[PDB]
């Protein structure tokens, strides 16, 4: 349902042991196939958290892509993620903390 | 012994915030085992250390971490506790006004009153009739100036019951026909009780009424959200006695329960006694360190 | 038969007109009410105190993990929770006495030692506040 | 057609000079492209810039 | 196994459509990463055929 019919972007997370998990790799291959299907703007936006994960030893299929850094401070990562999102002209909605 | 007390007391005259940090908290690595027994440890608790410090410093910067909003507008509040100075003639006379809550339209006031009024007696505590009139009048003009009108209802906390004459004087300085009531709150009275089944103590928030006047409350159980006890052993409750006035027991009991989480100096979920009594207790030893000060400030940033 | 009446927990207010019971998760979710963002600070002590304070100050930016999550809510970061800047590059340090003429030879009447300590610290702080230009907000004192 | 101006530099040492130059040039009006005015993710590390 | 433990040289080629194929680009990216790791520039030998 959602990955094909009702998805706009993607937020893969590159942890230390994220490469081991077979399910995340399977859904990653699904995302790669749907990107090969669409070819409109971009779908995949990686994230990096750990300090042990060196910038070169990242998952092999994703070496081609860069990553916004979170190793220093989460606030700036959230800030540049959000302003990149709003620059990408994603449809908006008025905020409501009550739902949260 | 009096290092911090003396330092803050004498620096109080220049209006400068300060914060004292022991090095062992900062350097808990290298102070390891001297001969096989580690001196010191914060591994298990390390993250919480940050939660203990940051917000406190924030308050010293001028920030408000969190405010309580379960107060009926147009009401009062006040507390009191005594202190022994034993300077020359072993005087017992040191009364430090704790605080007061006010609704100035939208905000909450947390400045309190000050002034260590004296008393010739050395062991009987209580208060001479002259000081009490000024003590209550002070809160009266504070309410007038922060309310642009007169106060409606007044509550008072205490620690010990007191004789008829000074409460009569308190009623004498009452403007119009406003209701005044004072409540005595002890700390320790033995009513140890157990749980019949399981291996856990009583669950926090219970009560046991013995009469329309007296009451009890428990504060150290274990919140289901925290799922873990607030005290290592079985707890000890707080005994409540109403001295004078016409006050309903349940409302005052829930009010005094609601004022045990405003511990700005920390961030623990629950605290035993209300903020007022301990708060006046911890301001008293600041002003008893050295008595040459005249008209100290009434903002608790510098005291804490 | 005598029975126990139960009393429920109250609620505290937070930013955006939200409510909760615990304050930690509320701060992690909504933040404080008034926004103040200046922590230009001050410090006195010895140079090892300087380096250790710098290390601890710039360490807190990264999240630090408790041993047990279910009893202690997580701490992501000072800027993550408060929206206020506090770094280890804008301190105005004033040097402390190092000779410390007081030694094991001098231990009678420790009250005088305490008086000398407090006089030194207080005069240093007062002189720094009165004479210098930079606007300091808080003063941290560290000593073994 | 040929309107944009490329600017290259070394990221980890100097960024302030490049930022000031980009701001000044865009203030004068000339269109500017450099290492800090691209999409948050490229297709590759390089393929986009070349 | 190989590119990290059991690989010595590299023989990338250059057709008229090699620059548009993702597999070869990924492999050469990994090759450059491992050449940075191995501190030896003698790793890839490009080939021109067409
Ligand atoms: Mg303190």
């Amino acid at each position: 349902k959602e990955i094909r019919e009702n998805t706009c972007k993607f937020l893969i997370v590159s942890s230390t042991a994220g490469n081991k998990r077979e399910g995340v790799l399977k859904e990653l291959a699904v995302a790669t196939k749907v990107k090969k299907h669409l070819q409109d703007d971009m779908f995949i936006i990686p994230l990096a958290i750990d300090e042990n994960l060196s910038y070169d030893d990242i998952n092999i299929e994703i070496v081609r892509l860069n990553a916004i850094d979170f190793k220093k401070s989460w606030a700036k990562g959230l800030q540049d993620l959000l302003d990149a999102f709003e620059k990408q002209n994603v449809p908006k909605k008025p905020p409501d903390h009550s739902k949260s | 012994a009096q290092f911090h007390d003396q330092l803050k007391a004498r620096l109080l005259e220049h209006t400068i915030p300060t914060q004292i940090l022991r090095e062992s908290t900062l350097a808990w690595r290298d102070f390891k085992n001297t001969f096989g027994a580690p001196i010191r440890d914060f591994s298990k608790i390390e993250g919480h250390l940050a939660w203990t410090i940051s917000t406190a410093a924030y308050y010293k910067a001028g920030g408000k971490p969190w405010k309580l909003g379960d107060i009926r507008p147009g009401v009062c509040y006040l507390g009191l506790v005594y202190k022994k100075i034993e300077k020359s003639k072993n005087p017992q006379n040191a009364c430090c006004a704790a605080q007061m809550f006010l609704d100035n339209g939208d905000g909450t006031v947390f400045k309190g009153e000050v002034g260590p009024w004296y008393n010739p007696e050395k062991g009987e505590y209580h208060l001479k009739p002259k000081e009490a009139k000024a003590l209550l009048t002070q809160a009266l003009e504070s309410y007038k100036e922060q309310n642009k009108s007169y106060p409606k209802e007044v509550f008072i906390h205490a620690r010990t019951r007191f004789n008829d004459e000074e409460w009569n004087a308190f009623n004498e300085v009452t403007p119009k026909n406003t209701n005044l009531v004072g409540v005595t709150i002890t700390k320790s009275k033995p009513l140890k009780l157990y749980k019949t089944e399981g291996a856990f103590p009583i669950m926090r928030g219970n009560a046991y009424i013995v009469d329309e006047k007296k009451a009890f409350l428990w504060t150290l159980g274990f919140v289901p959200k925290l799922q873990s006890t607030l005290s290592m052993e079985v707890p000890n409750p707080i005994f409540i006695e109403i001295n004078k006035g016409e006050a309903e027991i349940q409302q005052v009991l829930k009010d005094i329960l609601a004022l045990t989480k405003l511990n700005y100096n920390a961030c623990i979920y629950a605290d035993g006694e209300p903020v007022t009594l301990r708060f006046a207790n911890k301001i008293g030893e600041i002003l008893t360190a050295s008595t040459e000060i005249k008209t100290p400030p009434l903002a608790f940033k510098y005291y804490i | 038969m005598k029975e126990l009446i139960y009393i429920e927990e109250p609620s505290i207010l937070f930013a955006h007109g939200q409510k909760c019971t615990d304050p930690r998760d509320g701060l992690a979710l909504f933040g404080p009410l008034n926004q103040i963002y200046g922590i230009k600070s001050g410090v006195v002590g010895t140079q090892k105190g300087l380096q250790i304070f710098k290390s601890y100050l710039d360490k807190i930016q990264k999240p630090i993990y408790n041993h047990n999550n279910i009893t202690r809510p997580m701490f992501p970061g000072f800027e993550a929770v408060f929206g206020c800047k506090w770094e280890s590059q804008n301190i105005v340090f004033k040097e402390i006495t190092d000779e410390e003429i007081r030694r094991y030879l001098f231990n009678a009447s420790t009250h005088k030692r305490t008086y000398d300590l407090v006089t030194l610290f207080n005069d240093k702080i007062i002189t720094a506040n009165k004479n210098d230009e930079e606007r300091v907000d808080v003063w941290f004192v560290i000593v073994p | 057609m040929r309107n944009k101006i490329f600017i290259s530099h070394a990221t980890p040492e100097d960024d302030d000079f490049t930022r000031w130059l980009s701001l000044k040039l865009i203030g004068l009006g000339y269109e500017v492209w450099c290492d800090i005015l691209f999409l948050d993710k490229g297709v590759d590390f390089w393929s986009t810039i070349e």
